[PDB]
């Protein structure tokens, strides 16, 4: 966490 | 491996595999009519103007949201319960639960269709959140999803009755922590004897790297338009790809399993109530 691209 | 789709069906039928973990993304809901991000033509990558977005991810980014919450609340209005229905891929997962095989379903989707298809909340990890509840962005007061529904259906930005802050449905935005239930992955993924991946690009973390967390002898079965993620570049010997339409891959597995008539009867009865 957190939420992240790629 | 090398395993085939038929090999996996036989492990299930021989009860060599009893604890299936599933990971799903937006591609299992496109047959229901809900656009994803990455499909050519219909995906949000190709339809930015419709939502007035600079790029698709902005719709889940806090700085853009606070500057202009309207594109987000258009999607919320589409996706609020009652509008879209689960399709055969959902009812396949429901059947997997009904047949005693589902350890847990992790989903990145926020359409709520896994719950609508009848899978118990306790079997579900809605990793990127839910429209069932909302939170004041200023004072952090929680609200049931129905309390903002009228404003959402009327295109009014919902506001807190305590502090007038914007009330935001509980959808995990970029940079925010996933829900506490996501922590179940710590005990779920070692315990899984099969991993099914459906309809996702595996482009968002930490959800994506869960594919790595099953034991090396566990088969991973991908049913997707294309090969993706830790799967496509960190291949393992027991990985299986069934490329193509998601519902066609699921139909082909259901038939090798022996479950077709039962699945068809389940779908009839479930979708016909509303
Ligand atoms: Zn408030």
């Amino acid at each position: 966490s957190g939420k992240v691209m790629r | 491996g090398k395993l085939s789709l038929q090999d996996v069906a036989e492990l299930i039928r021989a009860r060599a595999c009893q604890r299936v973990v599933v990971m799903v993304g937006a591609g299992i809901s496109t047959p229901s009519g809900i656009p994803d991000f990455r499909s050519p033509g219909s995906g949000l990558y190709s339809n930015l103007q419709q939502y007035d977005l600079p790029y698709p991810e902005a719709i889940f980014e806090l700085p853009f949201f606070f500057h202009n919450p309207k594109p987000f609340f258009t999607l919320a209005k589409e996706l609020y319960p009652g509008n879209y229905k689960p399709n055969v891929t959902h009812y396949f997962l429901r059947l997997l639960h009904d047949k005693g095989l589902l350890l847990r379903l992790y989903t990145q989707n926020i359409d709520g269709l896994e719950r609508v298809s009848g899978i118990p909340a306790s079997k579900l990890v809605e990793a990127h959140g839910t429209f069932a509840s909302a939170t004041c962005t200023v004072c952090q007061r929680p609200f049931p999803g129905e309390d903002i529904r009228a404003d959402v259906m009327a295109d009014r930005v919902p506001r807190c009755p305590v502090c007038t802050g914007v009330v935001k449905p509980d959808i995990v935005f970029f940079g925010e922590p996933l829900p506490q239930r996501f922590l179940l992955h710590v005990v779920d993924f070692p315990m899984a004897d099969l991993l099914l991946i459906l309809g996702t690009s595996l482009e968002v973390e930490p959800f994506a790297s869960l594919t790595e967390a099953v034991r090396s002898s566990v088969p991973r079965l991908l049913i997707n338009r294309d090969l993706v993620g830790p799967l496509a570049w960190h291949p393992r010997s027991r990985d299986v790809a069934q490329l193509g339409d998601v519902v066609h891959g699921v139909e082909s597995l259901v038939e090798l399993l022996g479950w077709t008539e039962e699945m068809r009867d389940l779908v009839q009865r479930e979708t016909g109530k509303l």
